[PDB]
């Protein structure tokens, strides 16, 4: 069967500014087929409170997901999203970059 | 355009050994998503995703909970009966997924008309846009073809799409006319990001943006740069807009011979911008 | 509001 992996963008509700809450967002999109499973990452460690909307799809019938929860960015703190799924060997991290 | 749209998003999921198949359905004005469905909730109901829809009555909520339950095992059959038409093993685990609804013009008139399904992330069969006749991908969507000729389901499809649909959509645009008839323009900048001592990357911007349809381009000397422009996937900010990025890789000191330029049913005139150093 | 009475496959 043909399957497709997911495209992942990390970034921010608002722009990001030091100490000031926001929501950091995961969006996975483009995959097939659509069991899929997101983690928000602090220094490396899953975050407990992340919602997601509800399961739909593009024209094209792939899926897409938004992941999110609220986050004080600071400048030493790491944020990413682990992602995976069955066209990934091993889950897929993707740092947030807040420039991205 | 002016152009409003309604769609259903209908998305079965089989998963042998783990129960019957999952049933999600999602619905939509335009970007905006304002019902779910999910057959494995504790207690599966159709629920408001939009403010704008609350107001509608028990037997609203009711009757549409009754139509999507109805649905799930409709499509539990005919998950069964397409595993049976591709001759598969009851082992796997396989998706339908469908989509319907009506797209109307700003006087509410009918646009055109959708109704269509994938089999595992394929097109399978679709309504034409007469609404009368099917378009089928292959040998087994023959079969779903010649059965829904027989019993005329597009006959049934089309008074849906014709009246059903549209009626309910004006609706819903008159209820959320506040929202769903706003456009809100992209909050627009350029950033330019260093690569090494010969190039540098312009990046520009577009937040907080819907509808979610936009065109960002660059140029370099009133040119499209469209092989050499990386664009982001249009992405969701959470608070119903969207976000987008273009960006180019440019020589050290040719900044200014670049120009992003950005269209948005929200703007009265398309935007052109430029990196602006201070 | 999501169509009535549809059709298997």
């Amino acid at each position: 069967m043909i399957q497709r992996t997911p495209k992942i963008q990390v970034y921010s509700r608002h722009p990001a500014e030091n100490g000031k809450s926001n929501f950091l967002n995961c969006y996975v999109s483009g995959f097939h087929p659509s069991d899929i499973e997101v983690d928000l990452l602090k220094n490396g460690e899953r975050i407990e409170k992340v919602e997601h909307s509800d399961l739909s799809f593009s024209k094209d019938w792939s899926f897409y997901l938004l992941y999110y929860t609220e986050f004080t960015p600071t400048e030493k703190d790491e944020y990413a999203c682990r992602v995976n799924h069955v066209t990934l060997s091993q889950p897929k991290i993707v740092k947030w970059d807040r420039d991205m | 355009m002016g152009s409003h749209s309604m769609r259903y998003f209908y998305t079965s999921v089989s998963r042998p050994g783990r129960g019957e198949p999952r049933f999600i359905s999602v619905g939509y004005v335009d970007d905006t998503q304002f019902v779910r469905f999910d057959s494995d909730a504790a207690s599966p109901r159709e629920e408001p995703r939009a403010p704008w829809i609350e107001q509608e009555g028990p037997e609203y909520w009711d009757r549409n909970t009754q139509i999507y339950k109805a649905q799930a095992q409709t499509d539990r059959e005919s998950l069964r009966n397409l595993r049976g038409y591709y001759n598969q093993s009851e082992a796997g685990s396989h998706t339908l997924q469908s989509m319907y609804g009506c797209d109307v013009g700003p006087d509410g008139r009918l646009l055109r008309g959708h109704n269509q399904y994938a089999y595992d992330g394929k097109d399978y069969i679709a309504l034409n846009e007469d609404l009368r006749s099917w378009t089928a991908a292959d040998t087994a969507a023959q079969i779903t073809q010649r059965k829904w000729e027989a019993a005329r389901v597009a006959e049934q499809d089309r008074a849906y799409l014709e009246g059903t649909c549209v009626e309910w959509l004006r609706r819903y645009l008159e209820n959320g006319k506040d929202t769903l008839e706003r456009a809100d323009p992209p909050k627009t900048h350029v950033t330019h990001h260093p690569i090494s001592d010969h190039e540098a990357t312009l990046r520009c911007w577009a937040l907080g943006f819907y509808p979610a349809e936009i065109t960002l381009t660059w140029q370099r000397d009133g040119e499209d740069q469209t092989q050499d422009t990386e664009l982001v996937e249009t992405r969701p900010a959470g608070d119903r807009t969207f976000q987008k990025w273009a960006a180019v890789v440019v020589p050290s000191g040719e900044e200014q011979r670049y120009t992003c330029h950005v269209q948005h049913e929200g703007l009265p005139k398309p935007l052109t911008l430029r990196w602006e150093p201070s | 509001t999501p169509q009535d009475l549809n059709t298997m496959l």
